[PDB]
C-alpha cells in the first residue's frame, strides 16, 4: 500500500547524483573513447622514467589535497549561511531558512530578483541527458562487470570451476 | 542535510550495530597486531 | 543559572604563553641550518663556558637554576586572578589597562588589542601558532631522522626507508 | 489511538509516547515497561476485546517460525555440505567421527578445530544429519547444495504468505469460526500424503542407493542425477516391475516372491540401522489411514452423546468455545505435542531408524536429551495456558454446568488425592537409596536393598519384554529377531566397530529409578494441576480472578498470600520438572554405557565403556557421584587445551550462569530499590541519572529471571558434561 | 579461556607485589634483593640487631612451616 | 630481574614451553596435506604462535617459575607500560565514553515534552558532542572542578 | 607496467584468428 519513505532530505540525494554521475561523464567518454592506435602505442617514460616513481600513494595527498578543498568547501556553503541552533525549518537544519544569508550584509547574492534564482529556462539542458547519466551509468557503470570480472585466466579462487566454454573480457563488440 | 546544534534519531538496538561492528573493528585490530599483553607505540 | 562563553582571563593566556615558548622554542633550532654541522638531540649540555674546571658534571645545571625562575613564575599567578605587572602585556596585553572589555566578565567572542605603536599580536598570533604546532612537527619526525632539504640530485623525492616500528 | 483513526492516514504511527493500557506509559517517563514491551508482547487483553484480529495474527506470526526452521535448515544444508566431511565421511564410516563447523583462526580460536575424519581440522556434531543424510538417493556436495535453496525458496515465499495476511486485509471468523472440516485435510494428506510422497522417494532412489552402498562402492561409481525414471530396470535388483499382476488384488502367483516390505523388525549386519526393506512398508501402511481418516467427517455430534451417571452431563456440549479459545486449543496439544515428542526418545535408542546409530553412541543421546528437553518443555507449558484458559479467554461465563464445573466442584479433592499419593512416593521412592548409604556406610550388607541382598536371586526376566522379544510366534508372523534388539530373548551379533543393543537387563538399580521418576513425575503435575485448577478463586483469596493469571502475589495478609496465582505454579513446576527431566537423562547414559554401550573383538568379549559398574553402586545415591559425576566428568575437568574444550569452558560459566539464578531467585525487592538509589543519588551529584526514572525488577520478572537462568545454567552444565564423555572412549 | 585454547603463555598473572614487599622488609631473605636504604646491608637496622629479632621472625622461605608461604599471581 | 626470572634473553623453564606444548601441535605425522590446500595447524596458528622464537620483540617479561610471563610495573628496570601506557589509555578512552555520558543527556530536559527522547536516540552515538572527547584538552579537569558542574550545582 | 617496444611490434594477433576458412562448427559437422 505504500512506503512512508521520501526522506524529505530526498532533496539532497539528488544534487548528491548531479556528484557521482556528471562525475561519472568525465569517465565514460575518457575511457571509452582511447583512441586504440592513434598512430600506435603509449610510451609514458617521462615524469616516470627514471626518478624513482612518481605516484601511487603520494598520488593521494596530490591528487585530494586541493579535492579535499574542492569538494570539503562544496556543500558546506552551496548557498547555507546562518547556521545557528534551536528550532526547526525541517531538513534537519535549514537554520538559513527565512534568512537569505546576512540581513543588510554585503554581496550574498548573485544576481536580482530578491533569489539566487539563475532564471527560469534552464530546465532544457540538464533534465535529460545529464540527469540520464544518472541512469546511464546506471547499467554502463554496471558493464563494470563485463568488462573484466572471469578474470582473465591467471587467477581462479576457490577451485569451484563449475563450467567451461570459453574466456570473457573487454574490447568492445561480443561473440554472437 | 544536518549542520548545527543535533540531528535525526536511530532505532532500539542500533547498539546491535555498534556492539556487532565498531567493537568487531578491534578484533579487525587484534590481528594486525594478532598480539597483546604490553604494546610498541608511534 | 550561568549559560555559555565565561572563562574571563583563563586560558587565552595559556596560548600565547605556549607560541611565546614555542617561538623561543625553536630558537633552540635555528643554528645548525645554514651552516649545519652540529645538532639533533645533542643532549646540548647548552653552549658551555670556559675551559678551568666542570668535566661531565659540576652537578645539576639545571634544578639549581629552577628555583629562581618559580618566584618569577608564580607572579603571573600573582597577576592573573588580580591584574598586576607594570608593561601589562599578556594577561590581557598592552595599551595601558584596557581590555576590561573581557577582563571584568562577558568575552563571548571579543578579539582583543594593544600597544600604543601601531597594530598588534595579531600577526604575532599567527606566529604564535605555526611555532605552536612546528614543536608538533619538530618532534614529530625525529623518531626517524634529523634532517631538512638540499636540491634536485636524489633527496626531495623520497627513495627508500625504514617506516615506524612494525 | 488516536492518531489518527480512522480514515486518514496511511501515515504510520512512528512517533509519540506508549501504547499499552491507558493510563498508559504515560508521558511520565519509566524503565519497567521496556521488560513490558518484551514480555506479553503477545498476550490478549489488549490489542483489541474482540477475538477477530488475534486468531488473524496467530495464523501469520505462526508462518514465520516454518519460515526461519526455513532459514534454519537452510545453514546446516549448507554447512553438511560445503564445510564437508559428509563426502569424506560415507565412503568412509564406522572410521570418520564427523563435523559441519569450523572457526575461522581469529584470537585463540582454533583450539575448538581438531581432527575429524576425511583429512580435516574441525568442531564434532550431535545433531545427526551426516545419517539422515544418508537418503541421499544420489550423493554429491553441491547438490545439498540445492536441497539448501530449495530451502531458502520456501522462505522468502513461505514468509510472503504471512505478508499475504495479517498485513493483507485479513480473512475473518468463519474461516477459522467454522472449524467443520480442519483435520479433515490435514491428516488425511500430507499426514497422509507425506509418509505417502515420502514413501515414493523412499525405495524409489534411496532403498536401491544404499542396498548397494552397503559394501563399498565411491559415490558416482553409483548414483547418478537422475537414472531412476521409467528405466524400471535397476529396479530390477530389489524386486519385479509387477512381472504378471496388475493393481495389486489377488488372482496373482507367488512361486517366489512378495514385493519389497518383506518385513524386517532387527538390524543390518554392516549397517545397524535397522532395515528399509521396511521403511518404505511402514509409511505406506501409514498414509492409507490419514488417506481413508482425514475423510470424517462435516461437529458437536460425537461429543454431544455418551454421557452417564458420575460421568460427565457436560461431556454433552464438552465447548462451543472449542472454536472460541485457542489458549485452551494450544495447552490441549503442547500435553500431546509434547508428550509425544519424548515418546520419540526412547523408540529411537532402543530402535534405531537411521544408517549408523548407536554405533555413533553420542549422535543419538545428545538426541535422546533434547528431544526428552522438549517432550517436557513443552508440558508445564501445556500447563500454563490451561491457567491461561481457566484464568480468561471467553467473554462472560457461557459454558457451564459440565465436565469441568464438574471437576471443579472436586477441586479440593482431585489434588488432596495425589498429594499423599507423592509422599507415600518419596518415602519409598527415595529416602530408599538414603537406606542404603545409612547402612551401607553403618555396613552389614546382609541388609541393604542391593540387586542380591534382600530377596531377588540372579534373574529378572519373567515379566513382559521376556514376551516381547519372543513374540514372533503368535498371530505374529514373525522375522528374525524381535522389533527392539534390547529385548530379553535371543540374539546377539550386532556391529563390527564398537558395539549397539542388546537385552538391557533390570530388577533393582532399574526397579527404583524407575520408581524416582513415578515420584517425581508425580509431585511435578500436583503443583502444575493444584495450579490451574485453582486459577481464578478460593479460600485464600476469592476475590482471586481481578487482574490475570500471574500477579505477585495477593498481599503480606492471611499468613502468606505470596506464591499463590499460577504463573508461579508454572514456575515452580518448571523447578521440579528440570529436575524431571535432568534425572531421567542422569538414567539413561548410566545405564547405555554401565550396560550395552562398551564392545566386541575376538569371541566377542563385550567390554562395556564401564564393566557394569551399575551393579550394587547406584542403589548408594553417591555411587552417583563416586560411579557417576566424580567419575565421568573427569573428562569435562580434562578437556583443556584440546578441540573440544569449549565444552570444559562452557561448564564454568554456565556453572557460573546457574550459580547467579540464586540471586535472582532468592531475594527481595525493594531491596535492589533501596540500593538503586544510593546508587541514583551518587548519579545526580555530577548530574547523570533521572530521565527515564531507572527502577527494581517487577516482583515476578525477578522470577522470570531466576528459572530462566536456573535452566540455561543448570542445564549447558552437563550439555557440557556430556559431549565430553561420548567424544573421546565412548 | 586461554587454557583450553592452547595457551599457558597468553594467561594474564600479576605478580603480587605490594605483599612479597611486606616481607623483604622483614626477613624473607629470598634469593638477595638491595632495597634503595637495605641493600640487605651496609645499612641494616644499626639501631637494632643481636637483641629482639634474634632466630625468630627469621623462618624465611622454609618450605615445610616458614610462617610466610612465598606468594605469587 | 625482581621476584620471578629474567626475560627472554634467558628463561629455561619458559623454553620448554615454547616447545612441548606447541609443537606436538605436532603431532600428526601427517594428516593429509602433501600439497593440499586447507588443514590450517601447518602454517601459523603454530607459527603465528610460533615464529615468535626465541623473540617475541623481546619486552624484557618477568616470566617466574613454569615461565609464564608476570606483570610487574612499578616502574624501573624495564617494566612501566604494563599498566600506565595501557592505563592512562583505559582512562582515556573511558571517561571520553561519560564525558559524553554527561553530555547526550546534559543537553536534555528542556524545550518542549523531553521524557524518553532517549529510547530513540537524537543524535546517534551522540554524532555532536562527539569529538568533545579528543576535544578534551584540560576540559573536566578544570571546568568539571570550577563553573557549570560547579559547587553550586554540587 | 613500464614499455620498451612496442605495445608491439607486430600488433594482437591469433589469440581470435580464425581468418581463411573460419572453420570448425560452420564446417564440423
Ligand atoms: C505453542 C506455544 C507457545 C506459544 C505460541 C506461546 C505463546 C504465548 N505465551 Mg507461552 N509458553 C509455552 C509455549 C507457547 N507460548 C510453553 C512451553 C511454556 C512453558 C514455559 C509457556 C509459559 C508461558 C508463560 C508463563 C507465559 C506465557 C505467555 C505467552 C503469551 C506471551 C508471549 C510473549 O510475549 O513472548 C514471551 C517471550 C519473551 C518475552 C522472550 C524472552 C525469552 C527469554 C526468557 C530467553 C529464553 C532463554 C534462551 C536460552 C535465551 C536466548 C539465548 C541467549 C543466551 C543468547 C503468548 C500468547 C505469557 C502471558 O502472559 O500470556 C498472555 C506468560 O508469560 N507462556
Ligand atoms: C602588595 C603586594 C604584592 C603583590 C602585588 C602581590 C600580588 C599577589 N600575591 Mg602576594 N604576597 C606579598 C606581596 C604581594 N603580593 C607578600 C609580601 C607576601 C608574603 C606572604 C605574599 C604572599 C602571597 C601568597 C601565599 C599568595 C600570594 C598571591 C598573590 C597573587 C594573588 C593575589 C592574592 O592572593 O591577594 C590576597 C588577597 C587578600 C584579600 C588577602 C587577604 C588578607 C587577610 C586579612 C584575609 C597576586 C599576584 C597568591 C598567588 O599568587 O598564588 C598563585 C598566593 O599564592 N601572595
Ligand atoms: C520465532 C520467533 C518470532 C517470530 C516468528 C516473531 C514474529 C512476530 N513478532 Mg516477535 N518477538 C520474538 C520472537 C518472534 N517474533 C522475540 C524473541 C521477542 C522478544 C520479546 C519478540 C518481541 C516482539 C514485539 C515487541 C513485537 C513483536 C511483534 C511480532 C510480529 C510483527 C511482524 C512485523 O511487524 O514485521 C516484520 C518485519 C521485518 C521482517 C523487518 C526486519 C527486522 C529484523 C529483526 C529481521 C510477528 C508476528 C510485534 C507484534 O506485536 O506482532 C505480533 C511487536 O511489536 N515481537
Ligand atoms: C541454523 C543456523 C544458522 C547459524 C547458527 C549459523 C552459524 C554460522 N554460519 Mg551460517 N548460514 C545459515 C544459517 C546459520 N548459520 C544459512 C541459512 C545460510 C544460507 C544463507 C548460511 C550460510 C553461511 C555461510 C556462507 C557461512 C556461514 C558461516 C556460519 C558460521 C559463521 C558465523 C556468522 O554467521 O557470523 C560471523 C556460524 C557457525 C560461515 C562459515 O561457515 O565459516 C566459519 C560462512 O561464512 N553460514
Ligand atoms: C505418491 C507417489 C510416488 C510418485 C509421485 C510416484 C510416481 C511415479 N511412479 Mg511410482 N511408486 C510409488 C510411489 C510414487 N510413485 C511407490 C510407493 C511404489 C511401490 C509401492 C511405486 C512403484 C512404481 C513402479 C513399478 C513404477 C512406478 C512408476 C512411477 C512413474 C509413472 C507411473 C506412476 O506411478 O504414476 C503415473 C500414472 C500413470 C502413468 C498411469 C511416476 C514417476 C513407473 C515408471 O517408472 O514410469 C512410468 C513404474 O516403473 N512406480
Ligand atoms: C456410575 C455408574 C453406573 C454404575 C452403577 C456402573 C457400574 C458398573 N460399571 Mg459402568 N459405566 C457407566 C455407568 C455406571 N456403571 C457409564 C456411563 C459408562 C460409560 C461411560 C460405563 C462403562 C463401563 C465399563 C467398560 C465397565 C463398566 C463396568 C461397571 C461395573 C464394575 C464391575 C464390578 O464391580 O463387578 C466385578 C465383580 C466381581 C466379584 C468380579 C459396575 C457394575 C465394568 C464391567 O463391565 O464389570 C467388570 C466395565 O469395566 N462400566
Ligand atoms: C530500569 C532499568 C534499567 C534499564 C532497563 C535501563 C536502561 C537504560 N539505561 Mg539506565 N540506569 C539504571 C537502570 C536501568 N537502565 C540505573 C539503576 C541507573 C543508575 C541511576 C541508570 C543510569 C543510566 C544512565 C546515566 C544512562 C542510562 C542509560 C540507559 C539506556 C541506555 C541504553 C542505550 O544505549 O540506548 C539505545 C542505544 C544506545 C543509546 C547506543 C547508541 C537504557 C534505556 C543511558 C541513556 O539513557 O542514554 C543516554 C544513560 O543515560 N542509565
Ligand atoms: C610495621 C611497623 C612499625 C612498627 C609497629 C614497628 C615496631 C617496632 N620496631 Mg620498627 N621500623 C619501622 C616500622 C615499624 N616498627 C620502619 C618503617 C623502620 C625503618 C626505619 C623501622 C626500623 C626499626 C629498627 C632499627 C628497630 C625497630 C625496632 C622496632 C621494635 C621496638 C621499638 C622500641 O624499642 O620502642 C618494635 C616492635 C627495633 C627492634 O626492636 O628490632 C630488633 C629496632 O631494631 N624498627
Ligand atoms: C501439492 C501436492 C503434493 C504433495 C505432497 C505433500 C504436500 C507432501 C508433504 C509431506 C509433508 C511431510 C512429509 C511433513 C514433514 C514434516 C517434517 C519433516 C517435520 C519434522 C520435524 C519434526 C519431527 C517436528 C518438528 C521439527 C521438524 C520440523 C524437524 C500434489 C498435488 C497434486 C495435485 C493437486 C495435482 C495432481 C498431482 C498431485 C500430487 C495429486
Ligand atoms: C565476564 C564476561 C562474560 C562471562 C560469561 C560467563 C562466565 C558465562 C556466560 C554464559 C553465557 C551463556 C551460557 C549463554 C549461552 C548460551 C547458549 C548458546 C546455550 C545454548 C544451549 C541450548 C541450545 C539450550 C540449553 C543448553 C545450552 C546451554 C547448551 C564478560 C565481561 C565483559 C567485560 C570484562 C566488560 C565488557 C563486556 C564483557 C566483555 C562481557
Ligand atoms: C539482583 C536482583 C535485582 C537487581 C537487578 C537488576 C537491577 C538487573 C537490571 C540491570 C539492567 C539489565 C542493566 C541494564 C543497563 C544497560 C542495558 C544500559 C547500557 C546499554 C549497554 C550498551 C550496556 C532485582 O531488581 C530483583 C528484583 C526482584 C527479585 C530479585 C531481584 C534480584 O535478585
Amino acid at each position: 500500500s505504500d512506503p512512508e519513505s521520501l526522506r524529505w532530505n530526498v532533496q539532497a540525494e539528488l544534487v548528491h547524483s548531479r556528484w557521482a554521475m556528471l562525475g561519472a561523464a568525465g569517465i565514460f567518454i575518457p575511457e571509452f573513447l582511447t583512441k586504440l592506435g592513434i598512430l600506435n602505442t603509449p610510451s609514458w617514460y617521462t615524469a616516470g622514467e627514471q626518478e624513482y616513481f612518481t605516484d601511487t600513494t603520494t598520488l593521494f595527498i596530490v591528487e585530494l589535497v586541493f579535492i579535499g578543498w574542492a569538494e570539503g568547501r562544496r556543500w558546506a556553503d552551496i548557498l547555507n549561511p546562518g547556521c545557528v541552533n534551536t528550532d526547526p525549518i525541517f531538513p534537519n537544519n535549514k537554520l538559513t531558512g527565512t534568512d537569505v544569508g546576512y540581513p543588510g550584509g554585503l554581496w550574498f547574492d548573485p544576481l536580482g530578483w530578491g533569489s539566487a534564482s539563475p532564471q527560469k529556462l534552464k530546465e532544457l539542458r540538464t533534465k535529460e541527458i545529464k540527469n540520464g547519466r544518472l541512469a546511464m551509468l546506471a547499467v554502463m557503470g554496471a558493464w563494470f562487470q563485463h568488462i573484466y570480472t572471469g578474470t582473465g585466466p591467471i587467477d581462479n579462487l576457490f577451485a569451484a570451476h563449475l563450467a567451461d566454454p570459453h574466456a570473457t573480457i573487454f574490447a568492445a563488440f561480443t561473440p554472437k | 542535510m544536518r549542520d548545527f546544534k543535533t540531528y535525526l534519531s536511530v532505532a532500539p538496538v542500533l547498539s546491535t550495530l555498534w556492539f556487532g561492528s565498531l567493537a568487531g573493528l578491534l578484533i579487525e585490530i587484534n590481528r594486525f597486531f594478532p598480539d597483546a599483553l604490553t604494546f610498541p607505540f608511534f | 543559572l550561568a549559560e555559555d562563553p565565561e572563562n574571563l582571563r583563563w586560558f587565552v593566556q595559556a596560548e600565547l604563553v605556549n607560541g611565546r615558548w614555542a617561538m623561543l622554542g625553536v630558537a633552540g633550532m635555528l643554528l645548525p641550518e645554514v651552516f649545519t654541522s652540529i645538532g639533533i638531540i645533542n643532549v646540548p649540555k647548552w653552549y658551555a663556558a670556559g675551559k678551568e674546571e666542570y668535566f661531565a658534571s659540576s652537578s645539576t645545571l639545571f634544578v639549581i637554576e629552577f628555583i629562581l625562575s618559580h618566584y618569577v613564575e608564580i607572579r603571573r599567578w600573582q597577576d592573573i586572578k588580580n591584574p598586576g605587572s607594570v608593561n601589562q602585556d599578556p594577561i590581557f596585553k598592552q595599551y595601558s589597562l584596557p581590555a576590561g572589555e573581557v577582563g571584568y566578565p562577558g568575552g563571548i567572542f571579543n578579539p582583543l588589542n594593544f600597544a600604543p605603536t601601531l597594530e598588534a599580536k595579531e600577526k604575532e598570533i599567527a606566529n604564535g601558532r605555526l611555532m605552536l604546532a612546528f614543536l608538533g612537527f619538530i618532534i614529530q619526525h625525529n623518531v626517524t631522522g634529523k634532517g631538512p632539504f638540499d636540491n634536485l640530485l636524489q633527496h626531495i623525492s623520497d627513495p627508500w626507508h625504514n617506516t615506524i616500528v612494525q | 489511538l488516536v492518531d489518527r483513526d480512522p480514515i486518514k492516514t496511511s501515515f504510520e504511527q512512528w512517533a509519540k509516547p506508549g501504547h499499552f493500557s491507558r493510563t498508559i506509559a504515560k508521558g511520565p517517563d519509566t524503565t519497567t515497561w521496556i521488560w513490558n514491551l518484551h514480555a506479553d508482547a503477545h498476550d490478549f487483553d489488549s490489542h483489541t476485546s474482540d477475538l477477530e484480529e488475534i486468531s488473524r495474527k496467530v495464523f501469520s506470526a505462526h508462518f514465520g517460525q516454518l519460515s526461519i526452521i526455513f532459514l534454519w535448515l537452510s545453514g546446516m544444508y549448507f554447512h553438511g555440505a560445503r564445510f564437508s566431511n559428509y563426502e569424506a565421511w560415507l565412503n568412509d564410516p564406522t572410521h570418520i567421527g564427523p563435523s559441519a563447523q569450523v572457526v575461522w583462526p581469529i584470537v585463540g580460536q582454533e583450539i575448538l578445530n581438531g581432527d575429524v575424519g576425511g583429512g580435516f581440522r574441525g568442531i564434532q556434531i550431535t545433531s545427526g544429519f551426516f545419517q539422515i543424510w544418508r537418503a541421499s538417493g544420489i550423493t554429491s556436495e553441491l547438490q545439498l547444495y540445492c536441497t539448501a535453496i530449495g530451502a531458502l525458496v520456501f522462505a522468502g515465499l513461505m514468509l510472503f504468505a504471512g505478508w499475504f495476511h495479517y498485513h493483507k486485509a485479513a480473512p475473518k471468523l468463519a474461516w477459522f469460526q467454522d472449524v467443520e472440516s480442519m483435520l479433515n485435510h490435514h491428516l488425511a494428506g500430507l499426514l497422509g500424503l507425506g509418509s505417502l510422497s515420502w514413501a515414493r522417494h523412499q525405495v524409489h532412489v534411496s532403498l536401491p542407493i544404499n542396498q548397494f552402498l552397503n559394501a563399498g562402492v565411491d559415490p558416482k561409481e553409483i548414483p547418478l542425477p537422475h537414472e531412476f525414471i521409467l528405466n524400471r530396470d535397476l529396479l530390477a535388483q530389489l524386486y519385479p516391475s509387477f512381472a504378471e499382476g496388475a493393481t495389486p488384488f489377488f488372482t496373482l502367483n507367488w512361486s517366489k516372491y512378495a514385493d519389497f516390505l518383506t518385513f524386517r523388525g532387527g538390524l543390518d549386519p554392516l549397517t545397524g540401522g535397522l532395515w528399509l526393506t521396511d521403511i518404505a512398508h511402514h509409511h505406506l501402511a501409514i498414509a492409507i489411514l490419514f488417506l481413508i481418516a482425514g475423510h470424517m467427517y462435516r461437529i458437536k455430534d460425537i461429543l454431544e452423546a455418551h454421557k452417564g451417571p458420575f460421568t460427565g452431563q457436560g461431556h454433552k456440549g464438552l465447548y462451543e468455545i472449542l472454536t472460541t479459545s485457542w489458549h485452551a486449543q494450544l495447552s490441549i496439544n503442547l500435553a500431546m505435542l509434547g508428550s509425544l515428542t519424548i515418546v520419540v526418545a526412547q523408540h529411537m535408542y532402543s530402535m534405531p531408524p537411521y544408517p549408523y546409530l548407536a554405533t555413533d553412541y553420542a549422535t543419538q543421546l545428545s538426541l535422546f536429551t533434547h528431544h526428552m528437553w522438549i517432550g517436557g518443555f513443552l508440558i508445564v507449558g501445556a500447563a500454563a495456558h490451561a491457567a491461561i484458559f481457566m484464568v480468561r479467554d471467553y467473554d462472560p461465563t457461557t459454558r457451564y454446568n459440565d465436565l469441568l464445573d464438574r471437576v471443579l466442584r472436586h477441586r479440593d479433592a482431585i489434588i488432596s488425592h495425589l498429594n499423599w499419593v507423592c509422599i507415600f512416593l518419596g518415602f519409598h521412592s527415595f529416602g530408599l537409596y538414603i537406606h542404603n548409604d545409612t547402612m551401607s556406610a553403618l555396613g552389614r550388607p546382609q541388609d541393604m536393598f542391593s540387586d542380591t541382598a534382600i530377596q531377588l536371586q540372579p534373574v529378572f526376566a519373567q515379566w513382559i519384554q521376556n514376551t516381547h522379544a519372543l513374540a514372533p510366534g503368535t498371530t505374529a508372523p514373525g522375522a528374525t529377531a524381535s522389533t527392539s534388539l534390547t529385548w530379553g530373548g535371543g540374539d546377539l551379533v550386532a556391529v563390527g566397530n564398537k558395539v549397539a543393543l542388546l537385552p538391557i537387563p533390570l530388577g533393582t538399580a532399574d526397579f527404583l529409578v524407575h520408581h524416582i521418576h513415578a515420584f517425581t513425575i508425580h509431585v511435578t503435575v500436583l503443583i502444575l494441576l493444584k495450579g490451574v485448577l485453582f486459577a481464578r478463586s478460593s479460600r485464600l483469596i476469592p476475590d482471586k480472578a481481578n487482574l490475570g493469571f500471574r500477579f505477585p502475589c495477593d498481599g503480606p495478609g492471611r499468613g502468606g498470600t505470596c506464591q499463590v496465582s499460577a504463573w508461579d505454579h508454572v514456575f515452580l513446576g518448571l523447578f521440579w520438572m528440570y529436575n524431571s527431566i535432568s534425572v531421567v537423562i542422569f538414567h539413561f547414559s548410566w545405564k547405555m554405557q554401565s550396560d550395552v554401550w562398551g564392545t566386541i573383538n575376538d569371541q566377542g568379549v563385550v567390554t562395556h565403556i564401564t564393566a557394569g559398574n551399575f551393579a550394587q553402586s547406584s542403589i548408594t545415591i553417591n555411587g552417583w557421584l563416586r560411579d557417576f559425576l566424580w567419575a565421568q566428568a573427569s573428562q569435562v575437568i580434562q578437556s583443556y587445551g584440546s578441540s573440544l574444550s569449549a565444552y570444559g569452558l562452557f561448564f564454568l560459566g554456565a556453572h557460573f550462569v546457574w550459580a547467579f539464578s540464586l540471586m535472582f531467585l532468592f531475594s527481595g525487592r525493594g531491596y535492589w530499590q533501596e540500593l538503586i538509589e544510593s546508587i541514583v543519588w551518587a548519579h545526580n551529584k555530577l548530574k547523570v541519572a533521572p530521565a527515564t526514572q531507572p527502577r527494581a525488577l517487577s516482583i515476578v520478572q525477578g522470577r522470570a529471571v531466576g528459572v530462566t537462568h536456573y535452566l540455561l545454567g543448570g542445564i549447558a552444565t552437563t550439555w557440557a558434561f556430556f559431549l565430553a564423555r561420548i567424544i573421546a572412549v565412548g | 579461556v586461554m587454557l583450553a585454547f592452547g595457551t599457558p603463555e597468553k594467561q594474564i598473572l600479576i605478580e603480587p607485589i605490594f605483599a612479597q614487599w611486606i616481607q623483604s622488609a622483614h626477613g624473607k631473605t629470598t634469593y638477595g634483593f638491595d632495597i634503595p636504604l637495605s641493600s640487605t646491608n651496609g645499612p641494616a637496622l644499626n639501631a637494632g640487631r643481636n637483641i629482639w629479632l634474634p632466630g625468630w621472625l627469621n623462618a624465611i622461605n622454609e618450605n615445610s612451616n616458614s610462617l610466610f608461604l612465598t606468594i605469587g599471581p | 630481574d625482581i621476584a620471578g626470572l629474567t626475560p627472554c634473553k634467558e628463561s629455561k623453564q619458559f623454553a620448554k614451553r615454547e616447545k612441548q606444548a606447541l609443537k606436538k601441535l605436532q603431532a600428526s605425522l601427517k594428516l593429509y596435506a602433501d600439497d593440499s590446500a586447507p588443514a590450517l595447524a601447518i602454517k601459523a596458528t603454530m607459527e603465528k604462535t610460533k615464529k615468535r622464537f626465541d623473540n617475541y620483540g623481546k619486552y624484557g617479561l618477568l616470566c617466574g617459575s613454569d615461565g609464564l610471563p608476570h606483570l610487574i610495573v612499578s616502574g624501573d628496570q624495564r617494566h612501566w607500560g604494563e599498566f600506565i601506557t595501557p592505563g592512562i589509555l583505559f582512562l582515556y578512552i573511558a571517561g571520553w565514553i561519560g564525558w559524553v555520558g554527561r553530555s547526550y543527556l546534559i543537553a536534555i530536559r528542556d524545550e518542549k515534552k523531553p521524557t524518553q527522547k532517549e529510547i530513540i536516540i537524537d543524535v546517534p552515538l551522540a554524532s555532536s558532542l562527539l569529538f568533545r572527547g579528543f576535544s578534551w584538552p584540560v576540559a573536566a579537569y578544570r571546568e568539571l572542578l570550577n563553573g557549570e558542574l560547579v559547587d553550586n550545582n554540587f | 607496467g613500464v614499455i620498451e617496444e612496442y605495445l608491439e611490434k607486430s600488433k594482437t594477433n591469433k589469440e581470435l584468428n580464425d581468418k581463411k576458412r573460419l572453420a570448425t562448427t560452420g564446417a564440423n559437422f
